[PDB]
RNA sequence: GCCACAGAG
């Protein structure tokens, strides 16, 4: 049947069971899952090559100024870098 | 009396004053080549039963169990087992869920599909480099040509604990085994075009390959070659070219009565390969359809090896993911010299009731001692004690369990460990198919939430259950992170008068 | 033109030796018994249904309410009837009359 | 030499 | 009806094996335990048992 | 030059861009892509 | 007393409609050796009266 | 989690956290998220953590433990025919650690013939390595498979297998290590003891610790289950043929009693329940008794005994069925139903109630089944598959219910259960006002 | 499809006794046991390499586009 | 010159006088931690001899030194080093002996 | 005959018959769908040509 | 004190019984004087292939190391890059790599010198430490075959690429290097590829030599292993047909009869794999006790034909030497 | 000092949400339980769910 | 983007 108003807004796959009381998220990541007894029960492995898309968004304080300066320099395809800035400005 | 047609029958040999009607003779002429069943049907020998018409007969299971009372005799057990179930060894020793989860699990094994598989181009296609016949196979084996074409590798199996990264079904591979060549499998994709030739007369053309001031292939097009179709041999990586479509400008029809007859200038609208590991160009294919158009097919492979994250099945299930990937040198050892291939957990037999996978080690290690394919069909084959003859009458444990020697310090194991070949089957889900990221990405323009699947650079839903859970501890500024400042954050203005 | 599966009456590898299977690219070893369309290889399955031109006896535990039905198949038409108890009394349905 | 136990060799004919 | 026909998946020998000589289900979906799902003593030799 | 191979009589034959895809020998109209001549290079391990 | 719960409501009230609410949940789920903790019961007991 | 860099393309996580998750490294696949903002990160470190959170609310009992083969590798240490030289002390001891920590020896347990050490001293040097972790507990606890003394004047201590740990200060004194002391389940572990005394990160450490060693300790003594740990002895395949036969004379004699109808009638069931019950009842007390016999003849160093004894995944029954009579294959709760009109196969008597036709399996796995046994246990592996498939369609919702009911209750800041509108639902929570997490 | 040139687990070469090994059983017409013992192979590991392997490449050779049909 | 990041000495795990300590060796694995913890064991002086891997999917050996008395952790580590060199030459000799015999 | 099952099934309940029974299952093949498929298309063609 | 004995369901006494520490009396501590006198090599056979020997009086570790050492560390030479020229093949281009990898050569690895790989990819081979190989090969058909075709080599004429037709290209001054002894496979008769006419491979191969764990191909030992020996002990005389049926239990070149008394003995307990049977039955059961000897090794060495079973044991306990002088020499990092 | 320092810290901190608790503790045992009907008095004579 | 099946936990 087509896809009217009342449709839209009940079911699985509608608006409020769907997209609001619960909704797909950016920066996640889905991966099968190993064994790895060496490490610590707080701990868990992330991947090479899944670390450098997955990001955090660090702001430079008088604390971490060198650091990030090196994590800028080292660029977006070695592991202890950097893949975006932003400034005030922009 | 019921004469529909539609119904299910089986064959079974009609018994009568206690004497099976196909007696040694008839068997005789059967194996001399002549007498097929169709004969023995016109005999009168073997009748078609269906379920209606056993309700009331009597039929027995093997020549022992005869009394004057039976009508009918089964003419082998193993029917009860089917095709796909038939490649079990030893089933009747295991438990029923096993078999039910190798039924389901056999089909998606990776091994030859077929004697004309690299003339043949699908959609996607696995193939094993170095196929090997099971050793403990049975009569469905032989009988549905399996072993001929094969599917799977004989792995010498030691059942301990070796590290704490074989734990919960896991597995332990060697990396001297992985480097010589065990479960190196290959996949294959196919990529097709079809050039359609539109109302104007207009039709896609493959032609050029770029060239920069320098005089030399750029890199987007390093493997396109002369025409415009990607070199066979060559290799592809992410971001490249493989055939340099162009699609007419004029995308409406709107036919044209009128001349503008050149300057009728294409877009590219080429085909890019965004894959995430290297692949391939193995096959390049041309065609004309049936509505006389032009077809392009490319066949592209890459030889990925084994891993963390790949699955392994045992044909008792018994399923699990590669956990670690140790050296020669720290695997055990026996006093021939043999180190083992893959190492599993000792956890996995007493909640699975998998006796069957140690019978298949004994006979395994019996008839690779002895030199013959040893049977294990269901109900019958070979048994126990005569492998048991073969391996003490050759020199070894008559349980298998062989004393080892641990590689890591050099001192003899304080308990004896199982040691055999047992045939595995590398399953196609695999580790280099399901990674996934997100980061910032494609957005829905309907919902300007994240989209759905790794086909188009999705996320991962956090469903109502979970957001249940997080409620749960009290963390407020989470799922208001969450849900709100990086899924779906909208700067909007409100009247706080009227209040839209 | 019909689309007709392999390995049937009317296709080419009816009965071909290995060097037959060989000059036509065709695999010995191939199950058969699926049609080729579009270049897409589709197989129909066997689909399983309740038995026409029978009888059906079926009951319920806790409702006690009985039925007898069956499957009316004719080439042109196919219908059902139900004879069904209500409160200890025997009484007919048909999806064209009305009630018992 | 033909015994009733290899009565199976119906099954590939 | 809908649903007649199904892509035969090459994966391996015994997978284009076994989705041919495969049986379909007039019951679209259940929700009854022991229903038109249960393995029935019938079954013996019929259909596969496993 | 010779780039292309038809699938049975496996005669190599060209296919200038003002031709038809079609076998100079046999009425089949497969043309598979023959090896490229440029160095390719795999690591053994 | 019964194991129901709306006769014990209709003939002694609700406060004992609770106590039977609350006496075959833990009854339901000790049954089964699974040991839920019992003010987990109170709180169903007190929201659903 | 914490997050640490490893390059092997999938998630790894330790082993003990698996049991919340449900994990089965099966190709299962579980999914990671990172929060953005500082205060959801605190947030998720702070609350969510799982050193923070190893206790479920269910009922307060420990949930991040030791798993199977982790427990296996705890009893080998801790059993009473170990004695390690110093060698390998000092090797276990500089293993489960990584040479990160200070270990002080303490003295022999043995002394005159050569200096050894008790294998339960490993594990008291686990706990407390040495004077400066203030890790000091006291308990006592009952294993899985107790056994009572030889008599009622001795206490638990002396008890045979020696099931009953006493740890004082922080020496193992009596008990060996299996699940009901290192595992999930019971509210009296070791584990629990340290995170409901001295704090979360302390009993971070201790599992850390247990898990390495662990995990390369059983690489120097191997484990194994082969075929001689299933087969039986020679008295078992006698004293099973002749309790079956026992078994089978006395429900042919009731067979033949029911058919010439004269059979024992309930007082609130017909004759086929009477039939029913009394087949059933006999049965199950002849596959009970048959594997308490099997089980009780089985050596020691029998590795799924051990299995079944340590509690790292398994179970007395479960031997019993691999090793004596399979049992009854019960489905729906009752024995074998009649697809066909009275009887299961065509293969049996007509109007047959014997129980080898009404779903017995006789033969145990190591010898085999016969093909009525085995589509009988086929039957009940596949109503086993429904009903697991079909309970969760079913809890999922009542789940979903309960929260969508329950989820705006919370406590306000004077001991009072209050709703969203503020509503008062209880004056104090549970009557006591004591939190069942703690 | 092809005889590996290495055994998987032990490291012996495996690919000299492929071709012997098929002579041998052709015309001297020997029990396959006696045929892996004569060729130099003791463990079991290389017995299962040349035991249970398929010869697919003489199968596969037959459908090459190279050659005339 | 001297190759510096070969060996390290772990600071926040080391005693104050030098009784134990715990070194950290890069480009080594079980086949040489083995045999220090072999040697080593061979003195009257030490207590406490002890190998490890931290991560398999990391090269690396942390080797603990604790003895009790006169000796320190530095000079333990060094003569077993001696004494190893020594064993392995006395096994070269005698193994070459034996060979020019035959 | 069909109220006179009817009457035995109502008399004692062991006379249902299982509605899952493989002998009230009827297995129709590849060729009885395809026969059915072109009897519609052969009629409708007919028809367009009349 | 040392015997590791078997029971039948354990294996006991396996730890290492000598230190000091171990006893109050303090025995066992090191002197090399004491390694100079008591231990002892006995070499029982010496192939061009395979050998035989025994270490007498030295711990478990030592072994292993050697062991691990032969495994993983002795340096071989093997095929790491090729590059193709036409690879017209139904076997894909890369298993062609891998066989072409895991070839033995016939090389001394002390001929050339260890890739550094930083270095750019135009500088990194020089004809000092690359041995190159080049393969070319074209079937075709042969006129006068027989009418009977079954077997596939007389149709054709190169129809088996074996491992033989690898021809040695020098380069430099490798062409004086290796002029008097040339570099070729080890083992001839390898079947690399199978080819059908109308099929040509051309392939150059770069040959480089790295360690054992970078991976399998460099592992200049087919098996290197060692079992300890075992030891029969006979508390109480056998007699009769039950010395026969003692005899069963046994491979058959370990347990004797006398001819003087008829009363069996052992004749070698290095022959006897240890299948422990002779625990099973309860009528020899507390008579006989099975055991190895733990400070007694039986070193079985069998290469791949790179080069002699002896010097790959000398390299590794050098290359162990070389390791504990390197530690020995650098100096702790405060 | 033990008895007191345990009793206080085991107060129900103010801000938990227990709703949500209670539920996910009665609903994942729904999950976990085998059995539907078990036999109380007189074996068969007496069913309770 | 809409439907249909196939699967993974
Ligand atoms: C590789 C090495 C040089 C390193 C640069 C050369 C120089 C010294 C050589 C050994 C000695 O000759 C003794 C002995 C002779 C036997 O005949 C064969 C084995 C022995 C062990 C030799 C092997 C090898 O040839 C050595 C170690
Ligand atoms: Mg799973
Ligand atoms: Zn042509
Ligand atoms: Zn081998």
């Amino acid at each position: 049947p087509i896809r009217g108003f009342c449709q839209r807004l009940k079911g699985k796959q509608g608006r409020f069971r769907g997209n609001l009381s619960g909704k797909r998220v950016d920066f996640s990541g889905r991966t099968v899952i190993s064994p790895d007894p060496n490490l610590s029960i707080d701990e868990v492995a992330v991947p090479d090559r899944v670390a450098k898309v997955l990001t955090y968004p660090e702001k430079v304080t008088r604390y971490n100024r060198h650091k990030l300066q090196e994590l800028i320099v080292n660029g977006p395809n070695v592991h202890p870098g950097a893949n975006y800035l932003l400034k005030r400005n922009e | 009396i019921a004469t529909d047609g539609g119904r299910i029958c089986r064959p079974l040999i009609i018994v009568s004053d206690g004497q099976s009607r196909v007696k040694d003779i008839h068997l005789r002429k059967l194996l001399d080549g002549e007498l097929d069943f169709d004969d023995f049907l016109k005999l009168g020998l073997v009748e078609y039963l269906d379920v209606n018409e056993e309700n009331d007969s009597y039929i027995a299971l093997y020549e022992k169990d005869i009394v004057p009372s039976m009508t009918h005799l089964e003419i082998e057990p193993f029917t009860i087992l089917g095709a796909v179930a038939g490649l079990i060894p030893y089933p009747h020793h295991n438990q029923s869920p096993r078999n039910t989860y190798q039924c389901a699990m056999g089909k998606q094994a990776i091994g030859a599909i077929a004697y004309n598989q690299f003339k043949r181009i699908d959609t996607l296609l696995y193939l094993m480099t170095y196929p090997q016949q099971p050793m403990v196979k049975t009569k469905t084996i032989e009988l549905i040509d399996y072993d001929k074409l094969p599917a799977g590798q004989n792995a010498t199996v030691a059942v301990m604990s070796y590290s704490g990264y074989d734990i919960e079904d896991a597995l332990v591979l060697n990396k001297s085994s992985i480097d010589r060549g065990f479960g190196r499998c290959e996949t294959r994709r196919k990529t097709t075009t079809v050039l359609k030739r539109y109302a104007n007369h207009t039709q896609d053309i493959i032609g050029g390959m770029r060239v920069d001031e320098n005089g030399d292939p750029i890199w987007q097009h390093q493997s396109l070659g002369p025409d415009g179709l990607g070199e066979v041999g060559m290799k592809v990586q992410s971001g490249q070219i493989y055939i340099n479509k162009s699609v007419p400008t004029n995308s409406a029809d709107a036919p044209n009565p009128n001349n503008v007859n050149v300057q009728t200038q294409y877009r590219e609208a080429p085909v890019i390969y965004r894959g995430p590991e290297p692949s391939h160009i193995d096959q390049v294919m041309m065609s004309v359809s049936d509505n006389d158009q032009a077809l392009i097919k490319v066949l592209l492979r890459q030889n990925r090896r084994p891993e963390l994250g790949d699955k392994f099945s045992s044909r008792h299930g018994q399923k699990g993911v590669c956990g670690i990937i140790v050296k020669q040198e720290d695997m055990p050892f026996n006093d021939q010299g043999i180190v083992p291939d893959i190492i599993m957990n000792p956890h996995g037999f007493p909640s699975r009731m998998t006796v069957g996978k140690m019978i298949e080690l004994i006979s395994g290690k019996a008839g690779v001692l002895n030199g013959t394919l040893e049977y294990g069909t269901c109900f019958g084959g070979s048994k126990l004690e005569d492998m048991s003859k073969i391996l003490v009458d050759q020199g070894f444990n008559y349980s298998g369990k062989d004393m080892l020697y641990s590689g890591i310090t050099g001192e003899c194991l304080q308990a004896y460990i199982f040691f055999g070949p047992i045939y595995y089957q590398k399953l196609k889900h695999m580790v280099l198919d399901k990674m996934h990221a997100r980061a910032r990405g494609p957005r829905a323009v309907l919902t300007r939430q994240p989209t759905e699947g790794r086909s188009r650079d999705g996320g991962l839903r956090l469903g109502e259950m979970e957001r249940d859970c997080v409620i749960a501890y009290g963390a407020s500024q989470l799922l208001l992170e969450r849900l709100m400042i990086s899924s779906d954050a909208f700067e909007v203005d409100v009247c706080d008068k009227c209040g839209l | 033109r019909m689309p007709i599966m392999l390995r049937s009456n009317k296709c080419i590898l009816y009965d071909a030796d290995e060097s037959k299977m060989a000059k036509l690219n065709e695999c010995p070893l191939d199950p058969g018994g699926y049609f080729i369309v579009n270049g897409t290889e589709k197989v129909i399955l066997v689909q399983e249904q309740l038995s026409k031109n029978r009888i059906i006896v079926e009951a319920d535990e806790k409702k006690g309410i009985v039925q007898a039905s069956v499957t009316s198949s004719t080439h042109e038409r196919k219908s059902k009837t139900y004879v069904i108890t209500k409160n200890g009394k025997i009484y007919l349905k048909h999806n064209s009359i009305a009630e018992e | 030499i033909n015994t009733a136990q290899d009565k199976w060799h119906l099954l590939p004919a | 009806r809908a649903g007649v026909t199904h892509v035969l998946s090459r994966l391996s020998y015994i997978s284009a094996l076994g989705m041919m000589t495969r049986i379909s289900s007039q019951f679209e979906k259940s929700r009854k335990v022991s229903g038109p799902r249960a393995l029935q003593p019938s079954q013996f030799g019929m259909l596969c048992t496993a | 030059t010779l780039k292309y191979i038809c699938a049975e009589c496996s005669s190599k034959l060209s296919l200038s861009r003002t031709d038809a895809v079609r076998c100079k020998d046999c009425g089949h109209r497969i043309l598979l892509k023959a090896r490229t001549k440029r160095l390719v290079q795999f690591e053994a391990r | 007393t019964t194991n129901h719960v709306l006769e014990v409501f209709s003939v002694l009230g609700i406060e004992a409609a609770r106590y039977s609410i609350i006496r075959e949940i833990n009854y339901t789920m000790s049954n089964h050796g699974m040991s839920v903790d019992p003010r987990h019961i109170q709180l169903l007991g007190d929201v659903m009266t | 989690h914490y997050a640490k860099i490893r390059p092997w393309r999938t998630f790894r996580l330790n082993e003990c956290v698996c049991t919340p998750y449900n994990a089965d490294f099966d190709g299962d696949e579980m999914n990671l998220h990172v929060p953005q903002t500082e205060e959801a990160r605190a947030e998720a470190i702070n609350l969510m953590g799982v050193k923070n959170n190893l206790l479920t609310p269910k009922s307060g009992e420990p949930i991040i433990a030791a798993t199977q083969d982790f427990i296996t590798g705890s009893y080998l240490i801790s059993h009473k025919d170990s004695f390690y030289d110093r060698a390998t002390l000092t090797q276990l001891l500089s293993m489960m650690s990584d040479g990160i920590e200070h270990f002080d020896i303490p003295p022999p347990a043995i002394m005159k013939p050569y200096y050894l050490w008790t294998g339960k001293q490993v594990f008291s040097l686990l706990i407390k390595p040495n004077h400066n972790s203030p890790v000091v507990i006291n308990l006592d606890a009952k294993n899985k498979v107790f056994v009572p003394p030889k008599s009622k004047s001795l206490p638990n201590e002396m008890s045979q297998n020696d099931g009953f740990v006493i740890i004082r200060g922080s020496q193992i004194l009596s008990g060996v290590m299996d699940k009901s002391v290192l595992g999930d389940g019971k509210k009296h572990s070791v584990f629990y003891t340290i995170l409901r005394d001295y704090g979360p990160q302390e009993a971070a450490n201790a599992m850390n610790r247990m898990a390495k060693l662990c995990a390369r300790f059983l690489g120097n003594r191997g484990f194994s289950i082969g075929i001689n740990d299933v087969t039986p002895a020679d008295d078992l395949k006698q004293k099973k043929e002749e309790l079956v036969e026992i078994a089978y004379h006395k429900c042919d004699e009731l067979i033949t009693l029911f058919n010439k109808g004269e059979l024992e009638t309930q007082p609130g069931c017909n004759e086929e329940q009477t039939l029913e019950a009394k087949i059933g009842g006999l049965l199950s007390k002849v596959r009970e008794e048959v594997g308490d016999v099997c089980i009780n003849e089985l050596d020691n160093w029998n590795a799924p005994l051990i299995m079944a004894t340590c509690g790292s995944k398994g179970s007395t029954l479960n031997v019993s069925q691999m090793v004596a009579v399979v049992g009854q294959q019960i489905i729906s709760g009752n024995r074998v139903p009649d697809g066909f009109q009275d009887r299961s196969l065509p293969h049996f008597p007509k109007n047959s109630k014997t129980p080898q036709s009404k779903g017995f399996v006789r033969n145990s796995f190591f010898s085999g089944l016969s093909p009525p046994e085995f589509l009988f246990h086929a039957i009940s592996g596949r109503e086993g598959l429904v009903d697991t498939a079909v309970k969760t369609a079913e809890t999922g919702y009542m789940s979903r219910r309960l929260m969508k009911s329950l989820e705006d209750l919370s406590c306000q800041y004077d001991n009072t259960v209050r709703t969203s509108a503020n509503g008062i639902v209880q004056f104090t929570y549970g009557g006591d006002g004591l939190d069942p997490l703690e | 499809m092809i005889v590996p040139v290495r055994c998987f687990s032990c490291g012996k070469v495996v690919g000299d006794k492929w071709e012997s090994y098929l002579n041998l059983l052709q015309e001297d017409e020997l029990d396959e046991g006696t045929a892996l013992s004569r060729l130099g192979l003791k463990r079991y590991c290389c017995r299962r390499m040349i035991l249970t392997h398929v010869d697919l490449i003489e199968k596969f050779l037959r459908y090459n586009p190279l050659e005339k049909r | 010159e001297p190759d510096r990041e070969k060996i390290k000495l772990l600071t926040q795990a080391t005693s104050e006088d030098g009784t134990s300590a715990s070194f950290q060796i890069v480009e080594e694995d079980h086949t040489l931690g083995n045999a220090l913890r072999y040697v080593i064991m061979k003195n009257p002086d030490v207590e406490f001899c002890g190998y490890s891997i931290p991560h398999p999917s990391e090269n690396l050996l942390n080797i603990r030194i604790q003895t009790y008395g006169e000796t320190t952790a530095v000079d333990a580590l060094q003569k077993g080093l001696k004494d190893l060199m020594d064993l392995c030459d006395v096994v070269e000799s005698k193994f070459t002996e034996k060979i020019k015999s035959m | 005959m069909m109220t006179r099952r009817v009457v035995m099934a109502m008399y004692n309940p062991k006379m249902i018959d299982d509605r899952d029974y493989v002998g009230n299952k009827r297995l129709e093949l590849a060729g009885q769908l395809i026969s059915l498929l072109f009897e519609d298309l052969f009629k409708k063609f007919n028809n367009d040509f009349k | 004190s040392n015997i590791v004995g078997i029971e039948y369901n354990r294996v006991t006494n396996t730890t290492s019984t000598d230190f000091p520490g171990f006893s109050k009396d303090a025995e066992n501590e090191w002197n090399v004087e004491k390694f100079k006198k008591d231990f002892e090599v006995n070499i029982s056979s010496l192939d061009a292939r395979e050998a035989n020997f025994d270490l007498i009086n030295i711990d478990t570790s030592i072994a292993n190391a050697f062991r691990r050492i032969m495994i993983s560390e002795v340096p071989s030479v093997a095929a790491e890059y090729v590059y193709f020229f036409n690879n017209t093949s139904v076997i894909q281009d890369e298993v062609l790599a891998h066989r072409i990898g895991l070839v033995p050569l016939k090389v001394d690895p002390d001929m050339l010198t260890w890739v550094d790989s930083n270095l750019p990819d135009d500088e990194k081979f020089t004809d000092e430490n690359t041995i190159v190989l080049s393969l070319n090969v074209k079937c075709t058909r042969n006129p006068d075959a027989p009418k009977g075709s079954t077997d596939p080599k007389e149709l054709y004429n190169n129809a088996h690429v074996y491992a033989r037709d690898l021809k040695f290209e020098p380069q430099g001054r490798q062409s004086t290097t290796f002029a008097d002894c040339p570099v070729v496979p080890a083992d001839p008769d390898i079947l690399l590829a199978k080819l059908r006419p109308g099929q040509e491979i051309s392939l150059k191969a770069h040959c480089i030599l790295g360690i054992g764990g970078d991976h399998a191909k460099f592992s200049p030992v087919s098996t290197a292993s060692y079992r300890l020996l075992p030891q029969i002990n006979i508390l109480q005389p056998i007699k009769g047909e039950s010395a026969r049926r003692f005899q069963k239990c046994f491979p058959p070149g370990v347990i004797g009869i006398d001819e003087g008394s008829d009363e069996a003995y052992v004749k070698d307990a290095r022959k006897d794999t240890v299948s422990r049977e002779v625990l099973r039955y309860e009528e020899f059961a507390d008579k006989v006790k099975l055991g190895r000897v733990r400070n007694h090794f039986i070193f079985n060495v069998e290469s791949a034909g790179a080069m002699t079973p002896e010097e790959i044991f000398f390299k590794s306990v050098r290359i162990l030497k070389n390791k504990a002088e390197y530690l020995k020499n650098c100096p702790i990092t405060q | 000092e033990i008895a007191l320092f345990k009793y206080r810290k085991a107060r129900l901190e103010p801000g938990t949400a227990i709703g949500a608790i209670g539920a996910q503790s009665i609903g994942e045992p729904g999950t976990q339980m085998t059995l539907k009907t078990f036999h109380f008095a007189g074996v068969a004579s007496m069913n309770v769910t």
